[PDB]
């Protein structure tokens, strides 16, 4: 079979591609590289008014995720976004202008999530693209479902896609994976190629 | 979703680029 | 160690989750 | 021997393994899960008053590491609990009740540590779980030492854990690996059964 | 060629040192180990007034990176220092005086660049170090080209070190890949021996 | 470049260590 050295660059090539965002594919919906949720319709954040941050003894404010974590990389239990029941909305201004080729969604692993449920995940869901006013109906690109049995972070790519591009897209959450009260949304990443 | 922005309504500070990206 | 409690006692901003787990 | 398939897949395992939290198993002391440090006893913060932040050349205050880093993840170097001398506490409510069966201290590597020493790292420590108010003498769950010569990252079961359940659990630390003048904890994790 | 164990091995070690800082060389330039940026000498940060915080509705400022993110390690797209042009400075104080043996520099992934191109990366730079009061001429201690086509981190050693020690040295950036409006600098580190 | 510092004549808060390292 194979070599020490092959197996060195095997190994060399998935540590490679492990730290370009585990997937390699840029990110228009990445909070720092200048995108930004610009709205979550009428999506209540679920507040549980647990974390309570406080100086010297005295209460100061109860924290909770900011509906932007969507956008931001640090996946650690608890580091996402929840909304009241299971079904709920983000608009998200990408970037860039792009034709969207695909998107991604992750969530805490199993392994890392008490008894190996994560009920609280997104389960079916789809992705509108804008073409300048997020107040319209929108134009629907794709439905998928995030596979509760499945890695942590999934990609779905768009059947045929249209060579029509977008800068405003919308992750709708239509149902999730059984939790009775929230659904959190972890990382939500938008790829596809910017115009010229 | 109606014409709604609880996003926009909130203690939660927003964040949006007016110009066109940061440097990167 | 006694009943002290340095932690509560200080210019550290301090975290408790006063009902149950956050959203996870 | 093996196969180039056979050398990808097990790369992958190894990767899912590597980012399920390294060692693929719940944190029930992890601060985003809902956990929390609600008391250091006597624990002096070791202040070395260095750190000063400014701002137009006038200084504002001096940082320092919350005690609460240990249930944080971010182990650069420097992003540590500090306290006085070899011998410290930390009282942590998880963020469940469970059956703890084990805990993870982890210390900054060697090879990123000055002179590939690390005599600030916990050595003897133990841990001790209440069964609801932290202020009784605590039960002991386990003693142990973190190896200074072993990986950053160690693991340590606990032998023949009761089907007790706790969820205020506190990180006794005994002895350092002789730095004369503070330790400094990185990260403390605890493993364990959920209720039912 | 080799077996199942072999390759297990291999993959933690590669992984090992994937978690020492991917290259497992302390850095006395990383800003939690004590070491700061002291100085931009006449460095304009590029200012794009374009990410915008807002509460309720209400203009609060735009953010823009500090040039101290040069010495975080956050890498991910956006991250960066930028500054006006192709030119431009940092003086660090390490967190040590050493024997400066080596530098790094990194920029984003191409992979996760739009175009798979990355024109504002730096391109020619050289490391002065001053033996004590930053306001002489520095002596000069290496100059080096990073490579747009190479991979996102690399390290540069120096050609026969004296062994003059250091603790304020300064990232000295004298041209970019092409981009013609700003350099982004993502991460700098300085590798070398302690004094004894 | 002259004795110029933009750093220190910013709206950008700059961090020092006066002391020694911090505790690691
Ligand atoms: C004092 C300035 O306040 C800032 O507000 C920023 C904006 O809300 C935050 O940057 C954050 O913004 C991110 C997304 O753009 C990233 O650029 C950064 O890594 C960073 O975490 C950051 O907490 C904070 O210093
Ligand atoms: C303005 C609000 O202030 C916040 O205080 C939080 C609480 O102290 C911090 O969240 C922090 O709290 C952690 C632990 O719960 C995580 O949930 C987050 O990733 C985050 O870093 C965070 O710095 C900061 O914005
Ligand atoms: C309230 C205190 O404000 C703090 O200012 C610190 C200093 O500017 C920051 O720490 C930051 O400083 C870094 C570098 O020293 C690290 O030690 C830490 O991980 C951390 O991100 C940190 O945002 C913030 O809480
Ligand atoms: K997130
Ligand atoms: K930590
Ligand atoms: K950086």
């Amino acid at each position: 079979g194979v070599t020490e050295e092959q197996v060195h660059h095997i190994v060399k090539q998935a540590l490679q591609r492990y730290s370009e965002d585990r997937i390699g594919l840029a990110d228009y919906a990445l909070e720092s590289g200048g995108a930004s949720v610009i709205s979550t319709r009428c999506s209540e954040t679920y507040e549980t008014k647990t974390a309570l941050l406080s100086l010297f003894g005295i209460p100061l404010w109860y924290h909770s995720q900011s509906p932007r974590v969507i956008l931001q990389p640090d996946v650690h239990p608890g580091n996402c976004w929840a909304f009241q029941g299971p079904q709920g909305f983000a608009v998200v201004r990408l970037s860039a202008r792009i034709r969207p080729t695909a998107v991604t969604l992750e969530h805490v692993p199993k392994a890392l999530s008490p008894n190996s449920t994560i009920s609280s995940a997104p389960k079916d869901f789809a992705i509108f693209g804008f073409d300048e006013d997020l107040q319209q109906e929108g134009t629907l690109l794709g439905k998928f479902t995030y596979d509760q049995d499945g890695e942590p972070i999934q990609t779905f790519h768009f059947q045929a896609p249209t060579m029509a591009t977008y800068q405003v897209v919308e992750l709708r959450i239509l149902t999730n994976w059984g939790h009775p009260e929230y659904t959190c949304i972890y990382r939500f990443r938008v790829h596809g190629e910017p115009a010229h | 979703c109606t014409q709604a922005n609880n996003f926009a309504r909130s203690f939660y500070p927003m964040l949006r680029y007016t110009n066109g990206p940061p440097p990167t």
